[PDB]
RNA sequence: AUCGAGAGGA
């Protein structure tokens, strides 16, 4: 709540970079189980990551401890097998 | 760039005269449902504190305390004693009072005046509520039609709204220079009815159309004829209505083209020529184009002399006062206004077979070899041309024999020279003859083997076959021309169905294309970018809603 | 959903008073009569008794909306005169002329079945 | 307390409680209509 | 007609003949009396628009559980009437009720497609009706994990339980025939047993601002073997302001006004209009086979016999009509002269009036009316649900904020589109430009990317916004946002 | 850019005059002094009309040119249109 | 027009073009707006169509392309060219839920510290 | 500056209605005794149902609302009845309301034709219209084999103002000047118009000539009953409850001048 | 479905004069000859009886569903 | 509650 309040005067773009995603996700070593839950209780390393972000009402995100709405969306990765051709990219 | 929004209501719209045109009428149900929030100030300290102890169940109350820490007391259910009292830097959300400003919005939005602001009226049944003037901006009526309406939440929203998207200051568009708003349907035929010359108005009947009057002295102005009965014209009473001392001379729809040209120009026999002298209706008859939305009419130099809120006076006194009168006159319409005479049926007749016997001379001209093509047209061309000239200038013939059989009571007529609804091919079609039913700009089509209907004979151009409606829609039509008739209707839904995605994606082609064009503090009109378009708005650096037409006197 | 109760038109609200009296700025020896849970029915009549009066230089009479229930009624007197008393001669001349009415109607009514 | 359906197609007046099935004794039919309310419910004329 | 000869011979080689030329209309178009006095747009209009009159849509109504289901009380025949409509069956089972009409300019509340509606003749009976609606609900036996029952919950037991009454119910959870139940009101009581104790309640309400009777419900056992029940709840739909009418030749509006019988217009003998319509709509709608009914109402009323409005026969004409009318002591053209309710004075123009067929359409503006303030809001994105039936607010959309832009309102737009939409607020890295974890409760701000602590900043944008930067990144594009 | 030179129009514009109104109003909402002598006012869109019709508006308008610069203009020293 | 007498020819035809084909049925519209729509249509020194494949190839900004049309396409361009939104425009700042600079948000407002006495 | 000095003249009186003339009164007084025929006169009607038992094909509502459409013999109880807001007592008391109790169970093969004969009421002089001792009973529901409807009923005094059904009028006609002398409506065509009932003109002529100095005199009236009054009770009911609002206005004027 | 108790213009009643309508109906009377022997002189009235269906006598084909 | 479809109103 300290964060001053500014506003954007300008939005650069860009592709992000394996070595930012990496870094910047909150999962570490990637998702590698496909499923989502196990007995109810959310998977570690699954889709439904506790650390990505909050799953019902009345729970708090792990990594922020922010409810429905104070928490936004926490980002994840997926260490890829071989590289990957990306289809909006492909002109390029 | 869109998406739903909180504070807003949508309702059936319906007709209230008795409001001012920048007035709502709101059920109390959407208004105890809304809020707005009110900073609490010494000021209105006491207000605020009516209004929490009164509640969320009567209407004039709130449900909600907005504690400056952030906390909000809702007031719907248990409020309790010790949270209820409120202090300078809490803040209430009252329920929707009158006065309240509100955007009222009519989709699709087209123009500007598409979403005008508004001031709430709280009324007691379940519908909007809005005055017959500002209906045109919105293109509206009432028959099923609802309008959104949404409340800003803010003092500095509100502030903006009023100063800018009232409708007093939206009566002129900058689209063609002229008003958007001017007198609609019953208001226009009462108005030419009370303004005729031989209208005279007791002193009871004076005293009572006075009583609707926002705008006046108090002084009975004295009565163009005192003996042997004192007695008040129309012209008298809306010189009274007339704002200010606006200055116009305009032009009545039954205005002859020969009468400026010889004797009696400044004394019109017919009381054309409406000429408003000190803002006094001097002589005339008004109509459509005196009181409409057209250029130079006089709204339009009642708002370009005096304010928007004169003007606003001004169309809320014509609603109401003509109104009120036309509460003692009246208007109608049936049967009795869909005859004409003897003589009249004789004429429309002699037109008809005349014209059936010249297109049977088409014919055999054309299956005689004896038709030479006009230049630039084909044979088939050349003879359907004809012959649908032949038909048309037959239609028109009846039409004006219509005209000239319509009397001074007819209320076709009355609603046609008024302006207020029908044409005089409306009442040519209801009269005397239909007309031609056209399928693609050509006659109707041969859907069969050389036949529009298995009634009729191979090639047969004939008007009857090809479409030509005889009868009027008073005597009804054969079955024939109702199949035609039913063709040509559902041509016109066609054309209404299928036009309107194409002018929609138009219009939003344009707007993102012009949407940041601005104008900018160097009196330049830029863009996002900063790349000037036009050295100065419009070459000359004017707004749109500010010019008039004028007439330049050394070029001729 | 909004349907005002049947009887709001006649019944009065608690705290409101049937009638106010207000002066007109505009024009001298004029008041504004308010009263609620009126109607034509009572502002016709009492305009034409005003109208009738000589010393009454305007009278008029109007709802300012249909989904209210109040009446306006403007009166403008003689120097002389006051609005508040032409009012009430007005209203008991009303009043004198329904009695005599109904008198002769009760005399109308027990000659014609008397025989 | 028995809360008495209604058959529908011989209007018996059978008597149903929870956990049983629905049914008619008297002509075996699935469908029944509960009975009227007893409550005094009051409508004015209008 | 045409076998006879004539002095010219126009085909005299006929193979066939049509039974009759009306037969080439169909079942919603047979209605419109006179349709050949009309405008096609105006006929069409009405053959759309008969599908929406209420009436009595079938004879067993009182078992069919319908989902809508509008009745009208006291349906007429129409004194004019097409002779396709004995075949129809529309005189059995009319759609609407014969009003006495007067087509005249009135206080101005008819203006613009609106009609003014007699209110003692709504207090009599005049276009009322009952509206029926219909809830389902089955107890799911599908697994053992989760099954539900129909029973009254209590608070102390049921979790899911809202601030409606629950009293209303029996001790099966259902409600009986003949309860005034209001919105948001307990007709269904289920309960399911949970995997606020071992049942969740699932109960059914009643519709929101409904106010209505329980007319009968139902139970009995669905196809697969379970309880089944179904509830109809009744309620009374007096006619009102901003409900639609229409005649029988595309003539709609809404109710401007309801006068009362000493308010409206009368005759010399004592005629009150039950409807008033404008003059203004028929010359633009060229609508005569309006005018022609009601003349042949008029007739058929003083002369006690149904009208023909067969649309092609020369056996009767306006004239006629006219004539017949005339002979019972009436203008032959239909005008009256009649009375203002108000003044009692005459009414200067002589007034258009007689019977014509009306329907009262589906469109009953208690069911358009609408407002919001503070809703629920969806899931995907926070913003205001949709459809009344959701609470749901107003879309303003792209042309919305056109106009806006175009009136220069920017605090406006900035409070629809985002202050009163979707208010939100994000912590973005300053150098990175990237949305960083932050937490409010112990204030440390956390940047996985550039290992900052210090560089973070707060920016308020919608939720929207930020779902669409966040979708963006998950398509590997970087939307930095860039403060400085 | 000097104050003794300005390139602007000397007359405030609508936009300009709602949101200067809009503002005050808000700020007096927020119990801020007053520089007119209410006599029975207590709205504050009123008050701050009678404050503006005074020119007693305590704001100053930032007129950004498109070149980059701005001149700030007092309320008082503005022609009001309406 | 355009390819044979030059971009000037081309606006002066478009103009009395559109004002044909606007009071061919006795419509009117002012100048001023007829005017802005064609320097819009040729100010670029070529005539840039009202659709995606005009308004999209000027350099107006990303985020107005992607509000305009084919919205992932300008994006993925955006991406890989590392192009900047300065935000200078209205949709921009809608988008980002700010103050548009447009109307009342043209200007900025400063508080007269010497007027307060 | 004083009132006027009206006259009656009735020139027809049945027990269905009254024909008569006011002479030498103002339009004024003429429409509002006409309004207050329509809306101000008080009369009995039902309004307040409780049904116990109903298996007929119409609904409750269906059955109240034309429950309270049957008229009742108000012709003196109006009087000594008071409103129930005015009233004292709980909802309802002998003072302020009239009883009403329906039980009819059709057993027959034959349609029940359920009546107004079988509104049985404590009052014995408030009792419907077509039961008093020709025209038959009002028709309120039928009934066929096991149909039986069971009510009660209350009956309050109102007038037409609130409902229609407390209206007593089956057609108030109104007139002035048969003779268009006054040209307050103004015909296109004369000869087209019928004479009116009191016109007194040849058949040669269509209107009287243009009177310049004349104002509505001599007010012709028809007051059909409904049965829930004679129409001499009616019209002099009317009278004396414009006398009375008039009276209350005027109470309330000396107050407020006393209050200045 | 039944017979209104009143006329809608006027307010005169006419439910009871549905079964001697059908009894006159019955009895050879022409329709306007039936409405003047009930006494039914407005036009309104006359409408009120002459345009009325009465779907109560086909409701009651119907068996009542309790018994 | 989500998706999809259909029927509609302006
Ligand atoms: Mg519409
Ligand atoms: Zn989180
Ligand atoms: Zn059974
Ligand atoms: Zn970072
Ligand atoms: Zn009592
Ligand atoms: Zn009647």
């Amino acid at each position: 709540s300290a964060c001053p309040l500014r506003t954007i005067k300008r939005v650069q773009f860009g592709v992000l970079s394996p070595d930012e995603l990496k870094r910047m996700s909150v999962t570490e070593g990637g998702i590698k189980y496909p499923e989502t839950t196990e007995g109810g209780r959310p998977k570690l390393g699954g889709l439904m990551d506790p650390r990505q972000g909050v799953i019902e009402r009345t729970g708090r995100c792990q990594t922020c401890a922010g409810n429905m709405t104070e928490c936004p969306g926490h980002f994840g990765h997926i260490e890829l097998a071989k590289p990957v051709f990306h289809v909006g990219f492909l002109v390029k | 760039m869109g998406k739903r929004v909180d504070f807003s209501a949508r309702t059936v719209i319906t007709p209230d005269p008795n409001l001012s045109i920048d007035q709502v009428g709101v059920p109390r149900s959407i208004a105890a449902n809304m809020t707005f929030a009110e900073i609490v100030t010494p000021f209105n300290i006491d207000r605020l504190q009516e209004l929490v102890r009164r509640g969320n169940s009567q209407y004039p109350g709130a449900k909600y305390i907005i504690r400056d820490n952030g906390d909000r007391i809702d007031l719907r259910f248990h409020p309790k004693p010790s949270d209820l009292h409120l202090q300078t830097g809490y803040k209430v959300e009252r329920h929707m009072c009158d006065g309240d400003i509100v955007i009222f919005n009519r989709q699709p939005t087209l123009h500007k005046m598409s979403m005008m602001g508004h001031r709430v009226r709280i009324l007691p049944w379940s519908t909007f509520r809005l005055n017959l003037s500002v209906t045109t901006p919105y293109n509206a009526d009432f028959d099923g039609d609802e309008m959104n309406l949404h409340l800003p939440q803010s003092l500095e929203t509100r502030a903006e709204i009023q100063e800018l998207a009232m409708v007093p200051r939206m009566i002129v568009t900058p689209q063609s220079n002229r008003p958007v708003m001017g007198i609609v349907q019953d208001t226009l035929t009462a108005v030419r009815k009370f303004t005729k010359r031989d209208v005279f108005l007791e002193r009871g009947e004076v005293m009572n159309l006075l009583m609707f009057l926002s705008t006046w002295d108090g002084k009975v102005p004295q009565p163009a004829i005192l003996k042997p009965r004192p007695l008040w014209t129309g012209k008298q009473i809306f010189s009274l209505i007339i704002p200010g001392h606006i200055n116009c001379i305009r032009t009545h729809s039954t205005h002859p083209d020969d009468e400026d040209s010889g004797p009696y120009k400044h004394i019109s026999p017919g009381d054309t020529k409406v000429v408003v002298e000190n803002g006094e209706l001097i002589m005339g008859i008004l109509c459509k184009k005196s009181l409409g939305t057209s250029a130079g009419s006089l709204v339009h130099i009642s708002y370009l002399e005096m304010g928007h809120d004169i003007t606003r006076l001004f169309y809320s006194n014509i609603q109401t006062v003509i109104n009120n009168w036309l509460l003692i006159e009246g208007h109608t319409i049936g049967i009795g206004d869909s005859i004409a005479d003897s003589k009249t049926y004789q004429d429309i007749q002699n037109t008809i077979k005349k014209a059936k016997q010249d297109v049977i001379e088409v014919i055999e001209k054309a299956h005689n070899n004896e038709l030479e093509p006009t230049p630039g047209n084909t044979l088939r061309q050349t003879f359907e041309n004809q012959v649908n000239r032949i038909l048309n200038d037959a239609r028109d013939k009846t039409g004006s024999s219509a005209q000239k059989s319509l009397s001074e009571y007819n209320n076709f007529k009355s609603m046609v020279v008024s302006g207020a609804k029908g044409s005089k091919i409306n009442i040519s079609q209801v009269i005397a003859v239909v007309g031609q039913q056209n399928v693609e700009g050509k006659r109707i089509p041969f859907g069969f083997k050389h036949r529009t209907l298995p009634h009729f004979i191979k090639d047969d151009y004939g008007p009857e076959s090809r479409g030509f409606v005889e009868n009027s829609y008073l005597a009804g039509l054969t079955p024939t021309e109702f199949f035609f008739h039913a063709m040509g209707g559902r041509e016109g839904l066609i054309d209404t169905a299928v036009k309107t995605a194409e002018t929609g994606y138009i219009q939003r082609r344009l707007i993102k294309s012009m949407e940041s064009v601005m104008v900018k503090y160097d009196a330049t009109v830029r863009n996002s970018i900063n790349q000037v378009v036009q050295l100065r708005y419009g070459e000359d650096g004017l707004a749109g809603e500010s010019v008039e037409f004028q007439n330049l006197a050394t070029l001729k | 959903m909004n349907a005002p109760p049947a009887f709001e038109s006649f019944l009065l609200f608690e705290g409101e008073k049937k009638i106010t009296i207000n002066k007109d700025t505009k024009v001298p020896n004029a008041c504004l009569f308010t009263i609620n849970k009126e109607d034509h029915t009572l502002g016709n009549i009492i305009k034409s008794q005003l109208l009738k009066d000589p010393q009454v230089l305007f009278a008029g009479y109007k709802v300012p909306h249909p989904l209210e229930h109040k009446i306006i009624i403007r009166v403008q007197t003689t120097p002389d005169y006051s609005p508040q008393e032409a009012f009430t001669n007005a209203i008991t001349d009303l009043i004198s002329e329904l009695s005599l009415l109904e008198e002769r109607f009760r005399v109308a009514i027990k000659d014609k079945q008397e025989g | 307390q028995p809360m008495i359906y209604i058959c529908g197609e011989c209007h018996t007046e059978n008597e149903i409680k929870s956990r049983d099935p629905i049914r008619c004794r008297e002509c075996g039919y699935r469908i029944m209509y509960k009975k009227r309310t007893k409550r005094l419910v009051v409508f004015d004329a209008r | 007609d045409d076998l006879q000869e004539k002095e010219v011979a126009y085909c005299s080689t006929y193979t066939h003949c049509e039974i009759h030329p009306s037969m080439i209309l169909g079942v919603c178009a047979s209605i419109i009396p006179f349709p050949d006095h009309n405008q096609s747009p105006r006929n069409t209009y009405q053959s759309a628009m008969g599908k929406q009159a209420m009436g009595v849509y079938i004879t067993n109504f009182h078992v069919r559980m319908d989902t809508l289901a509008h009745v009208l009380y006291y349906p007429q025949k129409p004194l004019v009437t097409t002779r396709s409509m004995e075949y129809l069956r529309f005189r059995e089972l009319p759609a609407g009720i014969n009003s006495i009409v007067a087509i005249a300019s009135y206080t101005g509340y008819n203006q613009e497609d609106s009609v003014i509606m007699n209110r003692s003749a709504v207090d009599r009976g005049f276009f009322r009706s009952v509206f029926y609606r219909s809830y389902k609900e089955q107890e799911s036996k599908k697994g053992f994990d989760q099954e539900e029952v129909f029973e009254k919950p209590t608070r102390e037991t049921c979790q899911g339980m809202r601030h409606a009454i629950y009293d209303k119910l029996d001790d099966d959870g259902l409600i009986a025939p003949g309860v005034r139940v209001s919105g948001d009101d307990v007709i269904i009581g289920k309960t399911v047993t949970l995997p606020r104790y071992t049942k969740r309640d699932c109960s059914t309400f009643l519709r929101t601002s409904e106010t209505g009777i329980v007319d009968q419900v139902m139970v009995t056992l669905n196809q697969e073997g379970y309880k089944f029940c179904k509830i109809r709840v009744r309620s009374v739909r007096i006619p009102q302001i901003g409900d639609k009418f229409a005649s029988r030749h595309g003539q709609k509006g809404t109710c401007g006004i309801q006068y009362r019988q000493e308010d409206m217009p009368f005759t010399c003998e004592g005629i009150t209009p039950d409807i008033i319509i404008n003059p203004h709509a028929i010359p633009s709608r060229m609508t005569i086979g309006h005018l022609i009914e009601c003349l042949q109402g008029k007739v058929s009323a003083n002369k006690g016999e149904i009208g023909d409005a067969t649309p092609f026969n020369d056996a009767v004409n306006v004239q006629k009509i006219s004539n017949l009318l005339s002979d019972y002591g009436y203008h032959l053209r239909g005008n009256e002269v009649l009375y203002n309710g108000f003044t009692g004075r005459k009414i200067t123009s002589q007034i258009f009036i007689g019977p014509t067929y009306y329907q009262r359409l589906k469109h009953m503006v208690d069911d358009k009316i609408h407002s919001r303030a503070r809703g629920p809001i969806q899931i995907l994105n926070r913003q205001p649900m949709e459809g009344r039936s959701r609470d749901g607010g107003l879309r303003f959309g792209e042309m919305e904020r056109d106009c806006q832009i175009a009136h220069g309102a920017a605090q406006f737009l900035r409070e629809r589109l985002f202050e009163a939409s979707d208010p939100y607020q994000v912590h973005v890295c300053n150098l990175c430009g990237i949305m960083a974890i932050a937490n409010t409760r112990t204030h440390t701000y956390e940047c996985r990317g550039c290992r900052n602590k210090t560089q973070i900043s707060l920016v308020r944008m919608p939720y929207a916004c930020k779902l669409l930067f966040q979708e963006l990144m998950s398509m590997s594009i970087a939307p930095r946002m860039m403060s400085v | 850019q000097a104050n003794q030179k300005r390139i602007t129009t000397p007359y405030m514009t609508k936009y300009e005059r709602a949101r200067v109104l809009g503002t005050r109003a808000l700020q007096i909402a927020m119990c801020a002094p007053v520089m007119v002598e209410l006599e029975g006012e207590t709205d504050p869109l009123l008050i701050a009309m009678k404050e503006l019709k005074a020119r007693k508006i305590p704001i100053i308008i930032r007129r950004y040119l498109p070149d980059g610069s701005y001149e700030d203009w007092g309320v008082d020293e503005l022609i009001i249109s309406d | 027009i355009f390819t044979v007498l030059g971009i000037e020819a081309v606006r002066k035809a478009l103009e009395r073009e559109l004002y044909h084909v606007i009071s061919f049925d006795g419509s009117y519209v002012n100048y001023r707006h007829l005017a802005l729509l064609c320097d819009t249509m040729t100010c670029r020194g070529h005539l840039m169509a009202i659709t995606r494949h005009g308004v999209n190839r000027q350099d107006t900004g990303p985020l107005m392309k992607c509000s305009f049309e084919e919205t992932v396409d300008v994006l993925m361009e955006a991406a890989a060219h590392g192009e900047s939104d300065p935000m200078k425009g209205v949709s921009e700042n809608i988008m980002l839920g700010q103050l548009a600079p447009a109307g009342t948000g043209c200007f900025d407002l400063l508080l007269d510290a010497e007027k307060c006495k | 500056p004083y009132a006027n000095q009206p006259t009656v003249r009735i020139t027809e009186l049945t027990d269905e209605n009254v024909k008569f003339i006011i002479e030498n009164t103002d339009l004024a007084v003429a429409n509002s005794i006409r309004r207050v025929f329509i809306a101000e006169v008080p009369i009995i009607a039902i309004d307040w149902v409780q049904i116990d038992a109903n298996s007929s094909v119409l609904h409750d509502e269906f059955i109240a609302h034309r429950l309270g459409l049957i008229p009742l013999t108000s012709d003196d109880i109006v009087d000594k009845l008071q409103y129930s807001r005015d009233c004292t007592c709980e909802e309802f008391c002998p003072e302020c309301s009239v009883e009403f109790t329906l039980d009819v169970r059709c057993n027959e093969d034959q349609t029940r034709h359920v009546t107004s004969r079988d509104l049985i009421s404590n009052s014995p002089r408030v009792i419907p219209v077509t039961s008093r001792n020709e025209q038959d009973d009002i028709l309120i529901v039928k009934l066929r084999k096991g149909q039986e409807l069971r009510l009660r009923a209350y009956a309050k005094k109102g007038f037409g103002k609130e409902h229609a059904k407390w209206n007593p009028t089956a057609g108030v006609a109104f007139e002035y000047d048969p003779d268009n002398a006054l040209r307050h409506t103004v015909y296109p065509k004369p000869e087209e118009w019928p004479k009116s009932e009191y016109s007194e003109l040849d058949e040669d002529e269509s209107q009287a000539p243009y009177d310049p100095n004349g104002k509505p005199e001599r007010f012709y009236y028809n007051v059909e009953s409904c049965g829930s009054l004679r129409p001499e009770t009616i019209v002099l009911s009317a009278l004396s409850g414009l006398k009375k609002k008039l009276s209350d206005l005027q109470t309330q004027l000396s107050h407020e001048i006393q209050s200045d | 479905m039944i017979i209104p108790v009143r006329c809608f213009t006027c307010g005169k009643i006419v439910g009871n004069k549905w079964e001697a309508y059908l009894g006159l109906l019955q009895a050879e009377y022409t329709e306007g000859d039936a409405l003047d022997a009930l006494g039914l002189k407005r036009y309104c009235c006359r409408r009120m009886l002459l345009a009325h269906v009465d779907l109560i006598e086909k409701l009651l084909n119907y068996a009542p569903l309790e018994k």
